């Protein structure tokens, strides 16, 4: 309620002897969320496999390796119509939180 | 969080010259205080926002209601009527005051409080009164007269003695607790010869202080010393215990979960006898009996 | 212990009153070192002044007298003696007395001492002249009073020049000062070391809260955030009982210096 | 004043606190589920009741530990205060110290034994000088062409005659033979004035 | 960064005084030295001529290799399971040469970023591959001069192979290096007010 009170509450006692009593302690802290990463370059090459027009059989499907590399999953929206998205493994919408 | 780099702190533009590899800095404590944007070459200092015990200066709630808080080691422009900036902290609830008095409540470096008008007011403590010392290599002075002053002086002899038992304290009435007290050794024999050397010890410090006479002496009838009134410090036959009535004053003024507290080998009635032989023997014989 | 961790913050609460034991232990020792400078330096209670910068008998006391040239208001050997001599919830608390309000008790000391003898330590501080004032004092060691009154000229400059000794005694062999030194090296080597066991690794899989937080499960980590709680807390019980001990140490130096102040300044002593 | 005997109510509430806090620590719960053994062996497994009564013995053995502690360095500052007590009754009532306060503010004459709980207080009778006056002094005094210097006290002026008195008590003396000493002429003292000494073998 | 501070670290340095080879420059002294847990690199080449390093634990197109070859205009850092015989070289014919290896199965990092006393510390250590470098000129005669030179870091790369041997390729148509081996050991550095290391204090 009051530094009185807190100061009762330290000296456990309805009662003060004029004295000075350490009571509490005092912080601030507004805001947070600074900048965390540098200048992100090194996009992963998601235009060669999402707008690649020319597609292999499924047969004889392509193997790509993807590895040194931010992923900005969220050209997934552009490259396609996102019709049938659906992750097995981890999280649909949770993916740009996570590294492999 | 710089690079992941956890913390709270301030952020000021820092005049460091870091290396181009570098990108945190560390003091003797292994702290880090000065980091560096990752986008941005520019250097940042990190200092501790803000952080301190807040005492509050109380006058006594049976005088007033009124108080006083003290946010140690910071400014007044980091804290959510009086304010006034101290050497020791933010003051906020006194005003400071330019006369100087006696210090009542210590409150930092020479700034102190008291309840004057009411309401608080901090000042500088005055160390004395001046006094400018009329020296000349020709004057002298000297007392045409005295004044008798008898002075107290408290000073403590010895302790409440205790002794506890290690096992009814630590799991008490129990077996499969106890059991698993015997396997962190003797630490239970250190602290019961700890405090039986304490009690001993108690027993010899007060033994050392009010036994220092071989004999016991006692006073004759109360008769016409020299005029000096001894009643005070005597002890009287019309009371038990054979107190004085400034020991009187001074008894009056000053369950067991495995902890027992010893009595005191020399009761209230043989330090009470003691003081009154050493009394008797400075009334009757001064330095003479203690040699 | 926790720093900003309310996880840690609310488990801390089931060890008791250990903190309230340990704040409790500080604050006694606050209080005690006030109390030391108040009975070694606030002897009298009237601050004596010098008169104006004079001789008294010959002997030059410009080495250990204040000079107003100075903003300091403090002694040549004062000031001699001066010049080479928070982080983590580490709060250094100030002095009740500051070096300005030292130096002003040191002041009235000697004022007292050199224009009144030991006629000050008793009750009121008595006019003397200091010619004759350590006449006083030769009479208590055994020597007759005309010694010093036929070797006048040569105990004053004896004495001064035992005086500006004393400044060259005390600037050069820096280990002169160690005896005052190695208490604030002490203190702070004990907080250096209070501050770096912050980062230990007591049995946890790192020393930061959030490393461990973030990776354990919160409900299962427990057992392992109170492994580094055990750790953190018995550092400040360490640092709490080493500062006790420091304390009742320098409790009786500072009862060793009232004695000397009281015996071999405000008075002659035989000892 | 309360404060007064603060020093002995200070050791007595160490005392009770000290016990309070050790009995308190025992209802705590340090890593554990309760603060009680009857509800942890009747509750849990004993493969499990041992390590959750683990926790319990190690939060009660600091705390022994910890008092103990604190009891050595309480019993290490009582003993120091009784050694400074001890010895100064053996220093005041049993005698007379010379030592600047030590037997009280000022000069010591006696001292009075008092019996406190936990505790001793001294009462020391003092003497403290007061109503003093100024006078002109000199170091020597110059009569029969030589200088003398008194014996036990000090050479005074009023303004026109001189005397010797105590040198911390007023008592004007007669400047004598018997009340000064003879040494040197009246070259080398800095301040010798003259003055007549008498002598009471001269008429006689 | 550190700023006039002593700072003693238990990490893998090169013990003062230790035994270190060295090879007084077709003659290339190429012996496939193997690899411990640090290799200290020097060199005191006339002009880009040691601008070559492999990698690797059994090299036959088995295990992760590294091949790091300056092409004197960048860093190619590449990692891949090369194909090393029992004598690489370098012998261009310009700045082209495909001898030194015969395979590349996977090649899953590239790096290619840009770049007379040279020294070098290839580290390798909870997957990372820590490289330090440092250039410092020299005038008097070849014998290793006493002083100090702190070594700065270069790249600091992720790649989490198996590295137990290593070989270096010299490229041809002095060439003097050095190889030292760290080991665990722990050092007292001294830092500058600009965080430069002035000189190192070996506590064993
Ligand atoms: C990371 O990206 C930021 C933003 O692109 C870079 O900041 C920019 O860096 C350039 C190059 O030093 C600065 O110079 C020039 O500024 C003028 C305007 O005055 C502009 O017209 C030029 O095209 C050029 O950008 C530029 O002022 C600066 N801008 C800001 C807002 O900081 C930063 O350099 C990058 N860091 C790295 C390590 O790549
Ligand atoms: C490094 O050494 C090579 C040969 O050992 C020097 O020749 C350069 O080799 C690079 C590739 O190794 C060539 O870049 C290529 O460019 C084509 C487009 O023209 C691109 O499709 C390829 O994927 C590759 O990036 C480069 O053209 C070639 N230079 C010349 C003049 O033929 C090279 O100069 C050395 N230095 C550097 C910095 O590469
Ligand atoms: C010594 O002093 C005490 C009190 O300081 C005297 O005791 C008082 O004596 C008066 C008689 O004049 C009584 O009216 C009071 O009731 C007494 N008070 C107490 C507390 O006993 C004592 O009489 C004095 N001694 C002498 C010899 O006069
Ligand atoms: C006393 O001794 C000092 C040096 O030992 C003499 O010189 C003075 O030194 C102080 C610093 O301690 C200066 O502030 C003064 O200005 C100096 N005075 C002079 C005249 O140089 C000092 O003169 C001596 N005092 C007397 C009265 O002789
Ligand atoms: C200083 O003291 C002397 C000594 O007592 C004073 O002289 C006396 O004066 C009274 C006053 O008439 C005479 O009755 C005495 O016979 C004098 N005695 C001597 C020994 O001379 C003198 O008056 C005092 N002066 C002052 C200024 O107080
Ligand atoms: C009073 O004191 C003065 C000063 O000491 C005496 O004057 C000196 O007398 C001696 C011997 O008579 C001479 O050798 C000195 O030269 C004198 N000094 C001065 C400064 O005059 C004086 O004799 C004393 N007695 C009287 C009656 O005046
Ligand atoms: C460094 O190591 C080499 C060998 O690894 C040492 O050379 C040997 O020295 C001993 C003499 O102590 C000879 O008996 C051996 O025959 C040498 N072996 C070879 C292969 O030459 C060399 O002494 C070591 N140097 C230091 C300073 O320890
Ligand atoms: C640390 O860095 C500072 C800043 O660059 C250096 O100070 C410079 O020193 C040179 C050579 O003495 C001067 O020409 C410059 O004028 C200085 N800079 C400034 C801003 O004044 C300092 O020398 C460096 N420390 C070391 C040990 O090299
Ligand atoms: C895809 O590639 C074509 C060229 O092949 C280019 O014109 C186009 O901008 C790219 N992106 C999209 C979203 O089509
Ligand atoms: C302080 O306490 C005393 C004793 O209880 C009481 O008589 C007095 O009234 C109190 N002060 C005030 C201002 O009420
Ligand atoms: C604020 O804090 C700084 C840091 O100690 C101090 O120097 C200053 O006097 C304080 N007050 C103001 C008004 O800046
Ligand atoms: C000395 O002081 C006492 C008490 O102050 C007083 O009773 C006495 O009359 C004084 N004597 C003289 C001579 O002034
Ligand atoms: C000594 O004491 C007795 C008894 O009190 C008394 O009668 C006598 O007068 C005292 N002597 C003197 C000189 O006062
Ligand atoms: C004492 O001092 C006063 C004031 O200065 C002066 O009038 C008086 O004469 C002095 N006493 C003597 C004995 O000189
Ligand atoms: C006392 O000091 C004053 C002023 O310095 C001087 O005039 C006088 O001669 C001195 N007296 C003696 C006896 O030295
Ligand atoms: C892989 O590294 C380990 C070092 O931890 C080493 O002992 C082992 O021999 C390496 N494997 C091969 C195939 O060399």
């Amino acid at each position: 309620l009051d530094p009185l009170s807190e100061t009762k509450c330290t000296l456990k006692s309805f009662t003060v002897e004029k004295g000075i009593y350490q009571t509490s302690n005092f912080r601030v802290q507004p805001t947070e969320s600074i900048v965390r990463f540098p200048n992100i370059t090194n996009l992963c090459p998601f235009h060669e496999v999402f707008n690649a027009t020319t597609f292999a059989s499924v047969y004889a499907w392509n193997r790509k390796r993807i590895s040194n590399c931010v992923a900005d999953y969220s050209v997934i929206y552009n490259f396609a119509p996102f019709f049938a998205f659906k992750c097995y493994g981890v999280s649909p919408t949770k993916l740009n939180d996570l590294c492999f | 969080n710089f690079n992941g780099l956890t913390g709270t702190g301030v952020l000021t533009e820092s005049n460091k010259k870091f290396l181009p590899f570098q990108q945190f800095g560390r003091d003797i404590a292994d702290t880090t205080d000065a980091v560096r944007d990752p986008q941005t070459l520019e250097i940042l200092d990190i200092t501790p926002c803000s952080f301190g015990g807040v005492s509050v200066i109380t006058p006594g709630t049976n005088t007033s209601n009124q108080v006083a808080v003290l946010y140690q080691g910071v400014n007044c422009t980091e804290v959510p009527s009086n304010v006034f900036q101290t050497r020791a902290g933010c003051l906020i609830g006194a005003e400071y005051v330019n006369n100087s008095y006696e210090c009542d409540i210590p409150i930092g470096a020479g700034i102190c409080a008291s309840y004057q008008t009411q309401s608080i007011i901090a000042y500088t403590m005055s160390l004395g009164a001046e006094n400018s010392v009329a020296y000349s290599n020709n004057s002298i002075a000297i007392p045409t007269n005295f004044t008798i002053s008898v002075t107290t002086e408290i000073l403590p002899v010895s302790m409440t003695k205790t002794s506890v038992d290690c096992t009814m304290y630590i799991c008490g009435d129990s077996t499969e607790c106890s059991n698993l007290l015997l396997q962190y050794g003797s630490f239970c024999t250190q602290l019961k010869r700890a405090l039986t050397g304490i009690a001993v010890e108690q027993d010899k410090n007060t033994q050392e202080v009010f036994a220092q006479v071989k004999q016991i002496y006692k006073t004759p009838p109360i008769k016409y010393f020299g005029g000096f009134n001894f009643s005070q410090i005597l002890p009287d036959p019309s009371k038990p215990s054979k107190r004085s009535p400034i020991e009187d004053l001074l008894f009056n003024k000053v369950k067991f979960n495995g902890l027992t507290v010893l009595p005191p080998l020399l009761t209230d009635e043989m330090i009470a006898q003691y003081t009154s032989a050493l009394l008797a023997g400075t009334i009757t014989s001064g330095w003479t009996f203690g040699a | 212990i926790c720093g900003d961790s309310t996880e840690c913050s609310n488990l801390l609460l089931q060890y008791g009153s250990f903190c309230t034991q340990l704040k409790r232990a500080l604050t006694g020792i606050a209080v005690e070192q006030d109390k030391n400078t108040q009975e070694v330096f606030a002897q009298v209670k009237q601050i004596y002044k010098t008169p104006p910068i004079k001789y008294f008998g010959g002997f030059n006391f410009s080495q250990i007298l204040p000079d107003p040239s100075k903003p300091s208001k403090r002694s040549p050997i004062e000031d001699l003696l001066f010049n080479k001599v928070k982080f983590n919830g580490l709060t250094v608390l100030p002095p009740l007395l500051t070096d300005e309000m030292i130096a002003q008790y040191t002041s009235a000391l000697l004022a007292g001492t050199i224009t009144s003898g030991w006629t000050f330590g008793a009750g009121p501080a008595l006019q003397i002249p200091f010619p004759m004032q350590m006449a006083y004092r030769f009479n208590g060691i055994g020597v007759t009073q005309n010694v010093l009154y036929e070797n006048q000229k040569l105990i004053a400059n004896q004495f001064n020049s035992a005086i500006g000794k004393i400044q060259d005694s005390l600037s050069s062999t820096p280990s002169a000062l160690g005896k005052l030194q190695d208490v604030v090296n002490h203190n702070a080597q004990a907080l250096n070391t209070l501050v770096k066991q912050l980062s230990s690794k007591f049995g946890a899989i790192s020393s930061v809260l959030n490393d461990i937080l973030s990776r354990l499960d919160p409900p299962e980590a427990e057992v392992q955030i109170d492994r580094l709680i055990t750790g953190r807390l018995q550092s400040l019980q360490t640092y709490v009982t080493q500062q006790l001990i420091r304390a009742a140490e320098i409790r009786a130096s500072a009862n060793l210096a009232a004695t000397k102040m009281s015996e071999c300044v405000l008075g002659q002593s035989k000892r | 004043t309360p404060s007064a005997l603060g020093k002995l109510q200070d050791v007595v509430n160490h005392n009770a606190q000290a016990l309070n806090t050790l009995v308190k620590q025992l209802s705590s719960k340090f890593g554990a589920i309760s603060s009680v053994l009857n509800d942890i062996l009747s509750r849990l497994d004993p493969p499990e009741a041992e390590v959750q009564i683990d926790r319990l013995i190690t939060g009660r053995l600091q705390s022994l530990q910890t008092y103990v502690t604190q009891q050595l360095i309480r019993a290490a500052e009582i003993r120091a205060s009784a050694n400074l007590a001890a010895t100064k009754m053996s220093e005041c009532v049993l005698g007379q110290s010379k030592r600047v306060d030590f037997c009280g503010k000022g000069y010591h004459l006696m001292s009075f034994p008092q019996s406190a709980p936990h505790g001793v207080v001294f009462l020391h009778v003092t003497y403290v000088p007061a109503q003093e006056k100024n006078f002109t002094t000199a170091p020597a005094i110059c009569h029969d062409g030589k200088a003398h210097f008194p014996r036990e006290g000090v050479f005074v002026s009023n303004g026109t005659h001189w005397f010797v008195t105590q040198r911390n008590f007023y008592e004007p003396q007669i400047i004598t033979t018997d009340n000064t000493f003879v040494s040197g002429n009246c070259d080398v003292v800095i301040g010798i004035v003259n003055n007549t000494v008498y002598d009471p073998l001269q008429p006689e | 960064f550190r700023s006039s501070v002593l700072h003693s670290t238990h990490d893998l340095f090169l013990p003062f005084f230790s035994n270190v080879t060295w090879f007084h420059a077709k003659r290339f002294d190429n012996p496939a030295l193997p690899f411990n847990d640090g290799v200290y690199f020097a060199s005191t080449e006339k002009s880009n001529i040691i601008r070559g390093w492999i990698f690797g634990t059994t090299l036959d197109s088995k295990t992760q290799s590294l091949l790091i070859v300056n092409n004197a205009t960048n860093v190619v850092i590449k990692v891949c399971e090369f194909q090393f015989c029992n004598d690489p070289f370098l012998d261009v014919y310009m700045e082209s040469e495909f001898r030194v290896y015969s395979s590349a199965n996977n090649c899953t990092f590239e790096y290619v970023s840009q770049p007379n006393l040279r020294e070098f510390v290839f580290k390798n250590i909870d997957g990372y591959f820590k490289i330090y470098s440092k250039h410092t000129p020299i005038n008097l005669e070849r014998d290793l001069p006493q002083g100090f030179s702190a070594l700065e870091p270069l790249v600091d790369l992720p790649i989490g192979i198996n590295i137990t041997r290593f070989q270096t390729l010299l490229a041809l148509h002095a060439a003097a290096y050095y190889v030292g081996y760290l080991q665990p050991r722990t050092f007292l550095l001294k830092y500058n007010e600009n965080g430069t290391i002035t000189d190192a204090v070996d506590c064993a």
